[PDB]
């Protein structure tokens, strides 16, 4: 129940404002900046502000804060969802999200803001559907918005029918300083770029553990996805009935399903790091990286970030494989490895100086995070079984998909 | 299939060597298609096994079945899920339609000795589907 | 070619489940 | 890469080296530094802070950083331990009561893992009174032979006369430079 959706800037100036109900004065935005400054300086800053009887709930963008004022007991989750949809629409329409496009795309920005939400209740949020009625370079609105299918425009024709899938894995490991992993969860991400003719009804089929158990084949390798979040095109009733994933793919790239299940296996990359930091004399980084993944998979662009001292200077890196560089901007040693074959072992021996004068305040111990990304390797073992592409006209589709394994929240707690 | 013919003798020898009663990860061949075994493909595989021998009358074992499924997946790209048998006790029919292979007693269904027996009626009659309509959807 | 694993063709449905 | 310029510079002398001047107060450290730099016995007030000078001998710039022996300046010797290659210890053989304090200070300064490549340089200062010990009694009392991985050398230098300074400089050059 947002009262006025406005876009701020880094200097407190409102780049664009669009009131939806008018129950909140437009002058309340001026007090948002002092309130945010006071909250930040006292540690009480939150995404949802409160200027007396009006709450300023907004998120932080790349360069401006999309603060949406409200007065009644409006849904905070609804406001956040509307802000996220607006950000996604802006990203789809404008390749950059900064002040350069706010002051240059006002003619289309105002129209998009007016069409997106009326009276604080959003009605249209599909970028592809919205691009057929509001353009910066007007006909009647498309029937897709009025029709039930609001995520697949009818009449789309292509020379070929090729759909590219992307099974992107997110290996997140929360390893404590004691050497044990606390939070080790893998979140799947099935992002497909559907490019077909017409409005095909894709029938996604995978080797799900529940599906295998229901069919009676609960004995082979099946992915045990604890949480499965289907897209808007995916029919919730069909999935709830008999695990049938049937939905109409959209035109372009979109996220169909987002699996998320816990992982009880050993980490793909094991980092054994030591800190022989002398008392204001020197420091040693005996960091060893052990690859527990399969030898047939190579972790391309492996970047194990080792947090070095903030005031360390004149550092020396004695590694074996991969270039090691220290970035003073990040205050850490980036153990960058181009190709990391499975089962390999890279040993590094850091050595950096330290000023004689001790630091005035503590700096903390940021966790060490690795940036391993091994393509063609599915840690969860989930494999796509079938993709039922059915069209009324009748055509031979050529679906495609690739499996990519990377590191998500794979941080290692320091000592 | 020259590759299938070559792999049939080695697969049969490995199955015979394994008695009737280390590397982590799931590597995938780049560009290799993966899909469930079809009824026609299952029928062709059953016919080839019957003609070449080594599968009809062999003692059914978990290790031998797993090795055969892995070899079939490696040589054809078929998932190792269509080589399933109906629950016992007694004669177990193939879960996938078109398969000509079935398990029959040779003497709890787990301790019962079973052997692979060719059955041409499996490719035409859905014995497994009729026995377990719920499992077939 | 493509970084992150070469794209592989997908099947149409579970042919082994009818 | 090419090292022709380095070879040309080394053909006529390129190495400079460094040195440190630490010890108890009134131990002849300032007078020794003045004699090494100028060559005269200059009377100066106690070193509240520190004195930095350089000595050019044998084509090597022997920079000397005098450090006082004051109580408030005793723990300040760690400031010069950074980017330091040499260290010279000035003993006070004329102060029997301060000999133990000087030995304790030398042991404390020698018990740091940052100062490991600095070879020991014991200078017998105030070598003009009959109460001064020899070059072995002072070393035996200080236990210089028990300093593992430490190259120490005891030399007797007279502040008023200046004898033995050349021998100490030659020993320091031989310990620092390992060429012809
Ligand atoms: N007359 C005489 N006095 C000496 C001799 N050797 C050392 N001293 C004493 O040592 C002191 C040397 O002090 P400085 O030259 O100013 O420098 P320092 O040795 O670091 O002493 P502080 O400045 O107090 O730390 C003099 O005041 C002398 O009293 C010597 O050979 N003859
Ligand atoms: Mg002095």
């Amino acid at each position: 129940s947002a009262s006025a959706v406005y876009v701020l800037d880094l200097k407190g100036k409102v780049l664009i404002c669009r009131n939806y109900r008018g129950d909140v004065d437009m002058s309340e935005v001026e007090h948002f900046m002092p309130i945010l400054m006071e909250k930040e300086e006292e540690g009480m800053l939150s995404p949802i502000l409160a200027h007396g009887g009006v709450r300023f709930m907004w998120i932080k963008h790349n360069n401006l804060y999309l603060v949406a004022t409200s007065k009644k007991n409006a849904c905070v989750s609804l406001v956040f969802s509307f802000l996220y949809k607006v950000v996604q629409v802006f990203s789809e329409y404008f390749k950059e999200l900064e002040e350069e496009s706010i002051r240059d795309n006002f003619v289309i920005i105002y129209e998009l803001l007016d069409e997106l939400m009326d009276f604080g209740y959003p009605q249209t949020t599909d970028s592809k559907i919205l691009q057929e009625y509001i353009t910066q370079e007007a006909p009647r609105p498309p029937a897709t918005v009025t029709n039930a299918v609001s995520w697949r425009s009818e009449g789309i024709k292509y020379r070929k029918n090729e759909v590219f899938l992307d099974v992107i894995e997110a290996v997140n490991l929360l390893v404590s300083a004691n050497g044990n992993v606390l939070r080790s969860e893998i979140v799947g991400s099935i992002k497909m770029r559907v490019f077909l003719s017409g409005m095909p009804e894709l029938r996604l089929g995978l080797n799900d553990k529940v599906l295998f158990d229901n069919t009676g084949r609960g004995k082979s390798k099946s992915v045990e996805l604890e949480d499965v979040k289907f897209h808007q095109c995916v029919r919730l009733s069909r999935f709830e009935n008999d695990r049938t994933i049937s939905f109409i793919p959209p035109d372009g790239e979109f996220e169909l399903m987002s699996y998320r299940l816990n992982t009880h296996v050993k980490p793909l990359i094991w980092i054994e790091s030591v800190i022989e930091k002398h008392s204001h004399s020197r420091i040693e980084y005996m960091v060893k990286a052990k690859s527990q993944f399969k030898r047939r998979s190579t972790a391309n662009n492996v970047e194990i970030h080792i947090p070095v001292p903030n005031d360390a200077d004149s550092p020396k890196f004695k590694t074996t494989v991969g270039s090691v560089k220290w970035v003073p901007e990040n205050s850490e040693i980036v153990w960058s490895v181009k190709s990391f074959p499975g089962g390999k072992e890279y040993l590094m021996r850091a050595h950096f100086g330290l000023p004689s004068v001790e630091a005035e305040d503590k700096e903390g111990k940021p966790p060490i995070s690795v940036k391993f990304e091994i393509p063609y390797f599915t840690t969860s073992g989930i494999q796509v079984r079938y993709l039922k592409i059915i069209e009324k006209s009748g055509y031979q589709a050529l679906p495609w998909v690739r499996y990519i394994t990377q590191n998500g929240d794979y941080q290692l707690r320091t000592q | 299939s020259k590759s299938s013919v070559i792999g049939w003798p080695a697969v049969r020898e490995r199955m015979r060597r394994a008695e009737p009663a280390e590397e982590v990860g799931f590597p995938v061949t780049p560009q290799v298609p993966l899909r469930p075994m079809t009824y026609k493909a299952a029928v062709d595989l059953s016919h080839f096994l019957k003609e070449k021998g080594g599968l009809e009358g062999l003692i059914h074992s978990q290790r031998r079945q797993d090795i055969l499924d892995l070899w079939i997946y490696h040589t054809q790209g078929y998932f190792p899920d269509w080589q399933n048998y109906t629950p016992g006790p007694g004669v177990r029919y193939p879960l996938t339609f078109g398969w000509c292979y079935k398990l029959v007693p040779v003497e709890d269904p787990e301790r019962e000795v079973l052997e692979w027996r060719f059955d041409s009626r499996l490719a035409f009659h859905h014995v497994a589907r009729e026995l377990h309509p719920e499992y077939f959807k | 070619d493509r970084k992150g694993g070469s794209y592989s063709q997908a099947a149409g449905s579970d042919s082994a489940q009818s | 890469g090419n090292i022709f310029a380095n070879l040309f510079k080394g053909l006529f002398g390129k190495k400079e080296m460094r040195i440190l001047m630490v010890g108890l107060d009134a131990a002849g450290k300032t007078t020794i530094l003045y004699k090494l730099k100028l060559g005269e016995i200059v009377t100066t007030i106690p070193t509240i802070g520190f004195n930095v000078e350089t000595v050019e001998y044998k084509n090597i710039s022997f920079t000397v950083w005098d450090v006082g022996g004051q109580d408030k300046i005793r723990p300040l010797w760690r400031h010069y331990f950074q980017n330091t290659q040499g260290l010279i210890f000035v003993v006070d053989s004329n102060d029997r009561e301060r000999v133990n304090e000087a030995r304790e200070e030398l042991m404390r300064m020698l018990a740091e893992d940052e100062l490991r490549d600095a070879v020991l340089l014991v200078f017998a200062n105030k070598q003009d009174l009959p109460n001064a010990m020899n070059a072995a009694e002072i070393t035996d009392k200080l236990g210089l032979h028990s300093l593992r991985h430490r190259n120490w050398y005891i030399q007797a230098t007279c502040a008023t006369s200046g004898d033995g300074l050349y021998e100490g400089l030659d020993w320091l050059s031989n310990q620092l430079r390992n060429q012809k």
